[PDB]
Parts: structure tokens; C-alpha cells; sequence
RNA sequence: CUUGAGUCUCGUAGAGGGGGGUAGAAUUCCAGGUGUAGCGGUGAAAUGCGUAGAGAUCUGGAGGAAUACCGGUGGCGAAGGCGGCCCCCUGGACGAAGACUGACGCUCAGGUGCGAAAGCGUGGGGAGCAAACAGGAUUAGAUACCCUGGUAGUCCACGCCGUAAACGAUGUCGACUUGGAGGUUGUGCCCUUGAGGCGUGGCUUCCGGAGCUAACGCGUUAAGUCGACCGCCUGGGGAGUAC
């Protein structure tokens, strides 16, 4: 769950070009941010396992883009973990 | 802030004491750096059924673009209230550029398209005047 | 049943194409029945496999026409 | 040559170009029974992206009590 | 009955009507054309037929 | 590397979900008027309802459940499934065009969640229908079909094992691909070719060559051809029963 001017200002200042909107680290901020509100939302709409579904396949999808970026190098995949605070 | 339509509804005894009301509205919105895009009242009308055993009631129509949190406030400021009697809201709206748009049609409802509970000839002396040539 | 009417005082004027509501109107299928989600248009195709009187003449009239002997 | 003779909601951009509103009552008045009912596409000269628009306006103006919604009233 | 109901309302020297129906069964025309030719003067037909908007769960009778 | 795969911009339809609200219609129930002896249920009634005032008709009040039309082999959802009207929040899809990333992909044992109905623990609720229960009828009998009567149940909130002809019977995913017509629906361009057409892209109903094909048929969305991975069968009963 994000609105337009949200998914904006994340590729504002991420993005590995001008109009990036390919790149592995852009791809797993939008979902986070998409995640922690989405959480949030199910958290009063209990029942809603659509709402569920979508949320499960955003963690799901950003652990392989995760994945992938530990597969290129592992300092810049934890300098995500680092920028984007996920985890204990 | 969102785009809005709102209709309202007030008793007959009611129908002439509801300029104060659209004075109110009006400054609750302006107050809230929205605007009134369009502004019509459609009378007292006849009801295919009576509401709270009375056959007519009256009808206001507001046009706006507003911040959501006045139209919370007031869509249930209204459901709370026992004088403003019936309300519908609708979602991203704007006027049409034509005045009067809605008076055209309050005017047929008034004439040929109700099950008339009360007669026609009380509820038809309220409201925005039906000047067709405008509308 | 009767409804109301352009009709003069009808019990005399032998109209009986469209006057009732459910009196053997296709409203009356789940009317003095139980909910069903699916029945009513299963029971259709259903219906039709047994009602093969006026299946089959249909069926005649449109091969017949089809094939320019008719 | 240009414009060709449309058809009844067909050919044409100016009409039925938005959705068919239940504040327009005088259009809805066209379309509806004795009994206060909604006609189908097959009678209405219309699609069913239309049909949906026609059907939901006028279940707002009976809900409104402002049109018939059964034979009978009080 | 249509005929038995006309002698029925006879003494309050009413003699004309208007018709209201409901019901399924077939009490509906031939009451009427009985009733106006037992010296009454049928004048109206309307139906009165109560139809709901959905409503509550119907009966079963012989698994009909 | 961008072609597979993924992402945003942007166009767009939708009974997709969760939370709340609302109008009118109706079956029921209560009170009372008016009226007066009938009513009801079936093949037949019987049981049952009435004169202690029924039925029917009028008006006031009360409850709980559900949305007639629209409606289509239509539209949407992972499937299970999803149908009155308003708001709030919200997943998914599809598509003319813009680009971007740079094979990031695909399946999947086990695992984890969902999963019609019935069910059951918990609390609430009790209009309607109706397991159980009670009575009636029928019949040779009738513990049944059928009728009179009717509790639980359903519906609301919370929690639990989960099963189904979960029969669109065809594991998931992809490429390859005879033809045609209907519906539905996104789109560029234009004499809206006439009718909007036409290409084009998505879904779906129907038909069908060839192929496949015990057979019905199926049949380019294959019951086809080909690949990866994963599940099932191996005579019948014992038996998804036992342990």
C-alpha cells in the first residue's frame, strides 16, 4: 500500500539512472514501504486474506530481489538491510 | 483533499428555515480552504414513501471540493441530527459547467416520477426556481 | 395478477400474453422452494434433456431451414 | 464527406460519455416500468457497460424514495 | 361467493365498486364478471398483489 | 545483453476483500377498529384455526432475516467463492504508450496459510424456513414420502480438527502451434470506412479440420506436440478398516 507521491520520492533519490525504475535496490524500497503500511492495514482489517495474499507475495518477492543483490556483492545488499532497517 | 457531491434532507416545517443551515455548511468548508463548485436546493419533494410518517421532506444539494476530514464531520453530524432527516454522499465528484443542472431534474420529479404521498401543490413552492432555459 | 390497465374492465377482453407476477411466472422457481446458488440455470440445460417434444421440433425447423430443403 | 447517421447510443462520443447518474431522475423516468422497475439491455438500445451505469442509477433514486420501487405505496 | 358477497353488503344499499386482487388461485375475473352482472357496478381493476424485495426463506411442500 | 523475468509512469473495467452505514420492499408478530361465521390442509383430508369474535379488510406499534428488478454460458476472486443502495479503507487483474532494471527466472517433496456445506466449544440473537421432538393422515404396515405443529440450527461476535460429485473431473509453469462464429472488454488510427470500422491486445461461450482418440469425443484456452519439476495408480473384497 502506497500512494503515487510516496512510490515518487523513493525513485526521487534512489535509482541507479534518471528514470530508473528498474534497478534491484529501488524495487525492494517501494516494497518495503509498500509492506510496513500494508501490515498496518491488515492490522484492523483481520479477515481481509486478500489484503494478506498481496502483503505475503511483497515479502516473498523482496527476499528474492534481497537474494539477488547478496548474489551481485553482500556489502551493498546489507547497506539495504542498513538504509532500509529491516530485522533484528 | 478529494472532490465531493452531498445531498441532504430537512422536514417541510423546515423548508424555509434552511438558508441558515446553507450559510453554516458553507462557512465550515470555505473555513477549511475548500470551495463550492456548485450550490442548488431542490425543494420540498414527494416521497413514493412516506419518511417518518410524513409524505414530503426537503431537499439541498451542495457541490464541493473539500478536505475528507469536514465530510467525515459532516456527513455524521448529519446522521446524528434528527432535523436534517435523510442524507446521500458520493465520493470524487465535481459540478457539472452547466447551473442548475440538477434543478432540470427536480423538476421532473416533481411533475411526473413519484408516487405523489402528498399533494403536489405544497412541496412544488420550494426550493430553486425551475428557469429551464438555464439548465 | 390483474395489474393495472389500459384494459376495458378485463375479465372480457382475452389478453393473457403478460398478466401475472409469479402465478406460473419464472419468479416462482425459488418462491415456495429452497435458496439454490447454482439450480436455476443448471435446471435449465437439465430441464431440457427430459422436454424433448418441443426440443425436437425446434431442432427440425432450423436443420430443415439450414440446408436449403426447407 | 464526414459524420455518418449513428445509431441509438452508438457511433458518437457526446452521449451517454459518462455514467448514467441517479441525480439525472429525468433521464431515469425513460427507462423504468409501471411498477418501477429496470428495463434490460435487449429494450434500452444500449451495451452492457451502460446497462450496469442504468441499473445502479436508478437503485439510487427508489433508495432515495424519490421513484417507485413495487407496485404498491403509501 | 362473489354473488353471496354482493347480497352480503345488499342492506347498507351499496351498489357500487372498485376491485382490488391478490392471491394465487383462480378467484379473479369470474367473481368480477358475476358480481357486475349480480346488479353491482364494477368500475375499477387493480392489483394488490404484495411482492417483497427478496424477503425471508420460502416453505417446502412435496419437495417442491 | 535485453528479448525471458521484474518495476514505475500512464490508460482502464470489475457482484474481488475487510471495516462501518442506509432505504425501501416484503413474510412474521403484537394491539386496536370495522365486520360476522366462517377459515385451513390434502388426491381426500385428518390433525389444526373460529364465534372466549376467526378469515378478510383498515390503521398504529414491534422484530429478525434478506435484497425483487437488473441478469447474461455476463463481470470479478487463488481456489473456496463473490449479487440492494451510501461512505472508509483495501488486495488482485487487464491495457494504447512511455521507459527503467539487466536472466534478477521457473517448479517444488517436506513446510505454512487458505479452504462450500454440515459440524462443535464460547457468548449473543430468535422474522422466516426447518434436522430433532410432538401430533395428524395414507397404507397391508409407515417408525417414510404427505399434512398440522416446531426446537435446535441459520444470523451476529469469538475461537477449533477440516471436508465435499472442493466434477470446468484434465498437477503447476512455458514454448510450438488448422479454421470459423457469438458474447465481453482494453486500445491506436481514421473516411469514427457504414454500421464506428480496422488492426491490435485480454477474458470467455459455442462450433470444428488435422492431430490425438478403448470410447464419448476432446480438439491450438487440445483429452494435440514438446521440455523442467511435483502428485497419483498398479485386479476385486478385507479397507482409509485395523494397529
Amino acid at each position: 500500500s502506497l500512494s503515487t507521491e510516496a512510490t515518487a520520492k523513493i525513485v526521487s533519490e534512489f535509482g541507479r539512472d534518471a528514470n530508473d525504475t528498474g534497478s534491484t535496490e529501488v524495487q525492494v524500497a517501494l516494497l518495503t514501504a509498500q509492506i510496513n503500511h500494508l501490515q498496518g492495514h491488515f492490522a484492523e482489517h483481520k479477515k481481509d486474506h486478500h489484503s494478506r495474499r498481496g502483503l505475503l507475495r511483497m515479502v516473498s518477492q523482496r527476499r528474492k530481489l534481497l537474494d539477488y543483490l547478496k548474489r551481485k556483492d553482500v556489502a551493498r545488499y546489507t547497506r539495504l538491510i542498513e538504509r532500509l532497517g529491516l530485522r533484528r | 483533499m478529494r472532490h465531493y457531491e452531498i445531498v441532504f434532507m430537512v422536514h417541510p416545517d423546515q423548508s424555509e428555515q434552511v438558508p441558515g443551515m446553507i450559510e453554516r455548511y458553507t462557512a465550515a468548508i470555505t473555513g477549511a480552504e475548500g470551495k463550492i463548485h456548485r450550490l442548488e436546493d431542490w425543494g420540498r419533494r414527494q416521497l413514493a414513501y412516506p419518511i417518518n410518517k410524513l409524505h414530503k421532506a426537503h431537499y439541498v444539494l451542495m457541490n464541493v471540493e473539500a478536505p475528507q476530514e469536514v465530510i467525515d464531520e459532516l456527513e455524521t453530524t448529519f446522521r446524528f441530527n434528527d432535523a436534517v432527516i435523510r442524507s446521500m454522499v458520493m465520493r470524487t465528484k465535481h459540478a457539472v459547467t452547466e447551473a442548475s443542472p440538477m434543478v432540470k431534474a427536480k423538476d421532473e420529479r416533481r411533475e411526473r416520477r413519484d408516487d405523489f404521498a402528498n399533494e403536489t401543490a405544497d412541496d412544488a413552492e420550494a426550493g430553486d426556481s425551475e428557469e429551464e432555459e438555464e439548465e | 395478477p390483474v395489474i393495472k390497465v389500459r384494459e376495458n374492465e378485463p375479465f372480457d377482453v382475452a389478453l393473457r400474453r403478460f398478466k401475472r407476477s409469479c402465478e406460473k411466472a419464472g419468479v416462482l422457481a425459488e418462491v415456495r422452494r429452497r435458496e439454490f446458488y447454482e439450480k436455476p440455470t443448471t435446471e435449465r440445460k437439465r430441464a431440457k434433456a427430459s422436454a424433448v417434444k418441443r426440443h425436437a421440433k425446434k431442432l427440425a425447423r432450423e436443420n430443415a431451414r439450414r440446408t436449403r430443403l426447407y | 464527406a464526414r459524420y455518418f447517421r449513428r445509431r441509438k447510443f452508438c457511433r458518437f462520443t457526446a452521449e451517454g460519455v459518462q455514467e448514467i447518474d441517479y441525480k439525472d431522475i429525468a433521464t431515469l423516468k425513460n427507462y423504468i416500468t409501471e411498477s418501477g422497475k429496470i428495463v434490460p439491455s435487449r429494450i434500452t438500445g444500449t451495451r452492457a457497460k451502460y446497462q450496469r451505469q442504468l441499473a445502479r442509477a436508478i437503485k439510487r433514486a427508489r433508495y432515495l424514495s424519490l421513484l417507485p420501487y413495487t407496485d404498491r405505496h403509501q | 361467493a362473489a354473488e353471496r358477497c354482493a347480497d352480503a353488503v345488499k342492506e347498507y344499499g351499496i351498489k357500487n365498486l372498485e376491485v382490488m386482487v391478490k392471491g394465487p388461485g383462480p378467484g379473479r375475473e369470474s367473481t368480477i364478471r358475476a358480481l357486475n352482472a349480480a346488479g353491482f357496478r364494477i368500475t375499477n381493476i387493480t392489483d394488490v398483489t404484495p411482492i417483497p424485495h427478496n424477503g425471508c426463506r420460502p416453505p417446502k411442500k412435496r419437495r417442491v
